[PDB]
């Protein structure tokens, strides 16, 4: 399982070849219409994606599935806090669909979520998350959401707490810095999975009163967390 | 679909 | 607290720690769901006085606003009582112990509708913490990292990172290597994600349970549950 | 109930 015999650098390297594309997008339908079309196309890359993270395809099919069922959400996000970093006060969904907080409002309960998108954002601009970083958690995220509900997984995810703490030592930070650094970061995942349910109630919300058609693999999705 | 999709 | 060092920030924390409540369980009567809802419920509301008080003793806690006070429990209480009873039922494979005269298991737990799922999780980060071999002094450093970090989105952060500062001295002193050191506080602080997600789990399902006017919800409790405006 | 209580 040449997974676990990766070095720091080499596992970075396959997180960074691993990343998806970023898409393009195109009243409260519209705005509706337009984010869940993005998700669902990006799905497709995201599963794509998963096969590449290291060890990934060393589980079983229905292992595969059920990370993803579970931790599809959370990917999305920590992805667009990402992509938003440099653009306090906006949500870069996608190149050519860039959404200030106020746009939040044009969607029922959309703007807090809007709000906690936003708060994450300011606070990896503030922490200064490196690209380096941000692929580790997401891989993180991935792999941990699920894996409580095995052993192959925990200690892939030890081969990705060990690189992150190879970038921050080789970003010259003391040995107590690196610790500190590493709890922010996993910290910020517990926020990214109250963002994820609190956006599933709302996904949810949307299609009951069909505010918003969900088709083929977005809509499976959402149904898997039933 | 997923099943499908991951193969 | 910023000054306190690694060896104050666990005895303060140590001796912070609430009591062990009782439930009103009454053995003469079969369970049903509101019965068995009721003792949860009156559970909790008893915990949650405690709860307060503990909070206040956690170094950093009073230095804030009475309204940052408010917004961190509120966000928090729910994690917290679920981390408890992890911790509780540890020694227990296969049982929650929510309170020594209430220990149930998964079947018991079908008895409410819905709850059975929530008893899973619970029942499995209750195994992760036995497998891991989570330690006393590590459960209460976790405890109060939900308290400081769960509604959190600059004092908060400092305090945060002197909490990883103790968690670090305290796997330094018990022999882990540097590396299982870094390995040993990521696999604590990602259990944290999932119990963020059992609360919020819980929170719906509490939440259902007043809608269906399954169990009355009073006064502290009611208050905490409305402030998550599901 | 709780900013009294606090
Ligand atoms: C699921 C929602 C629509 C799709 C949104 C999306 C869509 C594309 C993406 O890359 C990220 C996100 C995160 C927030 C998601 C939303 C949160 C609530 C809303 O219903
Ligand atoms: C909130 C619930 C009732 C109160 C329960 C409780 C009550 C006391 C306690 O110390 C821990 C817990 C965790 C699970 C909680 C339950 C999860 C769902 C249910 O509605």
């Amino acid at each position: 399982s040449l997974a676990l015999s990766l070095t720091a650098d080499q596992m970075v390297s396959a997180l960074l070849d691993a990343e998806p594309p970023i898409l393009y997008s195109e009243s409260e339908a519209s705005m509706m219409g337009l984010l869940t079309n993005l998700a669902d196309r990006e799905l497709v890359h995201m599963i794509n994606w998963a096969k590449r993270v290291p060890g990934f395809v060393d589980l079983t099919l229905h292992d595969q599935v059920h990370l993803l069922e579970c931790a599809w959400l959370e990917i999305l996000m920590i992805g667009l806090v990402w992509r938003s970093m440099e653009h306090p006060g906006k949500l870069l969904f996608a190149p050519n669909l860039l959404l200030d907080r106020n746009q939040g409002k044009c969607v029922e309960g959309m703007v807090e979520i809007f709000d906690m998108l936003l708060a994450t954002s300011s606070r990896f601009r503030m922490m200064n998350l490196q690209g380096e970083e941000f692929v580790c958690l997401k891989s993180i995220i991935l792999l941990n959401s699920g894996v409580y509900t095995k052993d192959h997984i925990h200690r892939v995810l030890d081969k990705i707490t060990d690189t992150l703490i190879h970038l921050m030592a080789k970003a010259g930070l003391t040995l107590q810095q690196q610790h500190q650094r590493l709890a922010q970061l996993l910290l910020i995942l517990s926020h990214i999975r109250h963002m994820s349910n609190k956006g599933m109630e709302h996904l949810y919300s949307m299609k009951c009163k069909n505010v918003v058609p969900l088709y083929g693999l977005l809509l499976e999705m959402l149904d898997a967390h039933r | 679909i997923l099943h499908r999709l991951l193969q």
